């Protein structure tokens, strides 16, 4: 019923830079009716601020809530690592409870080049019904990469299932894993198969393929 | 300093009913009001409704205003979010949370959440496949589970051994109805004759352990 | 018949309501409740000798049984016998509320 | 739920049942009942600490209360919850009469 | 030694409830039966009914079977006997006895017995009138209480100072629905006009104390 | 619905001697079934005997019962004076419990002429409505009378109000108080009055007789 609609989808900011996200009530809330809790991976909400700018306990100076009304914005000022997550608002002025779509706040990094590479169906799972094949991304930024196979020259049509890791701790990049699952069907039929991705490095699209072959 | 504890994950049929429960180390339950929110696979948080001990007056929102169900039991020191008429969508992470005085507060204690999945599947799999590639300097490789249900899985390799260059994906779903995800790897050509390529799947639900190797 | 019209008029020794009030933050930490800040849940207590208000025929025959064997430990105790409501208003959210909780107020006793 | 099931197959501490014989003329001087000679009435007995067997709001209260202030005296009691009735057999002039005496005898305990 | 007391007498309309009672003095009242028993004047015992105690199970008599209802109560360890749509006849002194053990018994403890009048009269009377002789030795007179209400009413002679010879009748009562008892005393004839002779009558119901002598 | 019987209806003895009342019940009452009282004037009942020869705490080794069936016998032996009073005996073995009709125990002693006095209708009597004629016989034995007014010759006992007295203690005898009740409709209308008597205990029945007069 009321809708908190955060900003920006996503931020990405060096550690240190000053983080300030933002949350928009379809209605009216008091000074003191708002919330910010931090999402880690895998883990529970953690809350950081409610009302606005009232710091829960044990919660770190840098984390400075402010806004009345409408508009509220939670702020991080001197971004530690441990501060790159997931955001979400909270309003409780209105039954019911309603959290915002909430907001990715990640590392910003020197962009980095995919280290593709494809991969041909097991022996163990062709000798059966279905095939399927793997398409890496090793380590890139900012993830913004988009994917499509090549059935012997031609785009795809829903038959591609692809996950994508989260941004790694030591190397601070992202992996995708794009597959094209086929059965036997489709692959004993054609010849051509290759992985295009296409990704924000000055028009230059990689596309490592291969042959129906074996070691 | 609250500690509250959910049951453990759970797998369910279309159609059942599921009941999770939080555990609230006495001291702080007769005085707590109770929320629970769940949250959907890779979606926002939902709040469900709430309940204020001893008194025994919960209130949901308008969404499941039919078919969930918050009490509590001051006894067992605990409340149970009991949600019948089960569906697909109905999949996904239940917290319990506290909230810090008022029936609908921010909540600063929450529980560690508690999955329930709920498909039309058997536990069956996982059904891993080893596979390789191929002036390359350096290469990958992949071994990918499969197809198996449901998804509380782990896969460490060589016996919980290589940490580094290891990339284990996220399990999607399938339209099979079941997961698959990948362990990718990259790792130096300099690494042939290794002799240690071990790929441990350990599927926790059906009593299954896998160790495949990858080649050519 | 041992309710406030009785029990606190007079000085009882035995089974009686006795007083009570109870802080709804101080006392039970429910930070819920918006008023009353607390409210008069009274208690009964004080022995239950031969023929008091006994609720049954069974609190009346322990009785019997206890004035002789004081050391077989089986005298009814004092329990409420009658319960009152007890109207509250508390806010959901920014929303007045005033709903009437049940079982809050003992107004007399008995002793089963 | 503190029933003769339970009580009776633990030796408990706390409030809960216990068992009681009570013959009709040596201990209540009914020497008008023909048969039975006397019956199995019980009683409740034993603390009521926080969170057991609260039979109403008042009695949860009363007891997260008392807990936190054991010197008001003011702890809710053992007191029977379920009691079943004893049949009996007694004599009118010469007609036989068997009634059922109701709440008779105690089968589960709650702290009130 | 145990006593059992039942209330004052009372005086009712016909077609009225009276609630006649008793009390166990002390102790032995549940231990115990208790049965009514009832005495019309001049007649003989009709058996009310009974009562046990503690668990309430009333026998009364068929004759009765509808409007006596005969509780105790522990309470105050009395218990209470009830007679609802009195005739004239219901009017009578109402005993109650504890029964030697069974629900018929030989009741071995009565109580002093209450008088219950039934009749259409109000408080009033009495109409005191002397009785004069006008001859031989040793002559009697006397004196007269006429249409009183209720029953209760003594008279001495000379504030007591007499009591040979003196004869109070028994009462009775006329179509006029009071009552009028006479009364007399033999005296000598040697003693006449010199000693005086007071018919000091008394009527506890209401405030009445009449007096009055003789001559002839 | 079990009537008793108990006889004879009066029995008259003096102190020393045996008293044998006896009850013949409707139906049987076994034994143990059957119980016999005492009433004084103004007293409430005392038990004696229950069931039979069973005799209640406290009571003088002269009482004792006994008989079964339908045929229960209450037997005093040495009669003391505070002995003399009514008898009933109780049935409590069939619902409702029943009473015998009673028996009075009177002593017994010569004979004795009633020492019959009149009185007139008093002037403060005659004068509200109108006054009623007192008759009165002193002390006579074994109360074996009849008493009838008189009118010039007439009266139709419609105004024979008439009661005896207890028994005497001093001596035993006993004293009728009839009334006379009318009004000056046929009083001022009629000159002889009379109340005719007749005690057998007389060799002559007597009748004292009177004309309004005065002093």
């Amino acid at each position: 019923e009321t809708v908190l609609t955060q900003s920006p989808g996503t931020l990405s900011l060096s550690p240190g830079e000053r983080a300030t996200l933002s949350c928009r009530a379809s209605q009216s809330l008091g000074s003191s009716y708002l919330a910010w809790y931090q999402q880690k991976p895998g883990q529970a909400p953690r809350l950081l601020i409610y009302g606005a700018s009232s710091r829960a306990p044990g919660i770190p100076d840098r984390f400075s809530g402010s806004g009345s009304g409408t508009d509220f914005t939670l702020t991080i000022s001197r971004l530690e690592p441990e501060d790159f997550a997931v955001y979400y608002c909270q309003q409780y002025a209105d039954s019911p409870i309603t959290f915002g779509q909430g907001t990715r706040l990640e590392i910003k990094r020197t962009v980095a080049a995919p280290s593709v590479f494809i991969f041909p169906p097991s022996d163990e799972q062709l000798k059966s019904g279905t095939a399927s094949v793997v398409c890496l991304l090793n380590n890139f930024y900012p993830r913004e990469a988009k994917v499509q196979w090549k059935v012997d020259n031609a785009l795809q049509s829903g038959n591609s299932q692809e996950s994508v890791t989260e941004q790694d701790s030591k190397d601070s990049t992202y992996s995708l894993s794009s597959t094209l699952t086929l059965s036997k069907a489709d692959y004993e039929k054609h010849k051509v198969y290759a992985c295009e991705v296409t990704h924000q490095g000055l028009s230059s699209p990689v596309t490592k393929s291969f042959n129906r072959g074996e070691c | 300093q609250v500690q509250l504890v959910q049951s453990g994950a759970e797998v369910k049929k279309p159609g059942s009913s599921v009941k999770v429960s939080c555990k609230a180390s006495g001291y702080t339950f007769s005085s707590n009001v109770i929320s629970w929110v769940r949250q959907a696979p890779g979606q926002g948080l939902e709040w469900m409704g709430g309940v204020i001990p001893i008194v025994d007056i919960a209130n949901y929102a308008q969404r499941f205003k039919g078919r969930v169900t918050i009490t509590a039991d001051e006894s067992t020191s605990t409340t149970y979010m009991e949600l019948s008429s089960l569906r697909s969508e109905d999949t996904a992470v239940y917290y319990c949370a506290s909230t810090l005085g008022l029936v609908l507060d921010a909540m600063d204690y929450w529980g560690q959440g508690t999955l329930v999945t709920v498909s039309s599947a058997s536990t069956k799999g996982p059904s891993v496949f080893p596979l390789a590639p191929c002036s390359e300097s350096t290469a990958a490789l992949g071994c990918l589970v499969k197809d198996y249900f449901p998804e509380p899985v782990t896969v460490s390799w060589n016996s919980g051994a290589l940490t580094s260059g290891v990339h284990t994906f996220p399990a999607v779903l399938q339209s099979s109805g079941l997961y698959s995800l990948s362990s990718v790897v990259t790792v130096p050509s300099s690494s042939l004759g290794t002799k240690t390529y071990t790929c441990n799947v350990d599927h926790k639900p059906s009593n299954t352990k896998v160790d495949k190797r990858v080649e050519s | 018949a041992l309710d406030t019209n009785y029990c606190f008029r007079n000085l009882e020794e035995n089974c009686c309501v006795r007083p009570l009030y109870i802080d709804f933050r101080q006392d039970l930490g429910w930070k819920w409740v918006h008023e009353p800040k607390g409210y008069y849940a009274n208690f009964c207590s004080g022995p239950c000798p031969y023929l008091r208000s006994a609720d049954t025929t069974h609190s009346t025959v322990l009785g019997l049984y206890n004035t002789l064997n004081p050391e077989a430990s089986a005298s009814p105790c004092c329990v409420p016998q009658d319960l009152e409501p007890l109207t509250i208003l508390y806010y959901v959210g920014r929303t007045p509320k005033v709903e009437q909780l049940s079982n809050m107020v003992v107004k007399s006793c008995k002793c089963s």
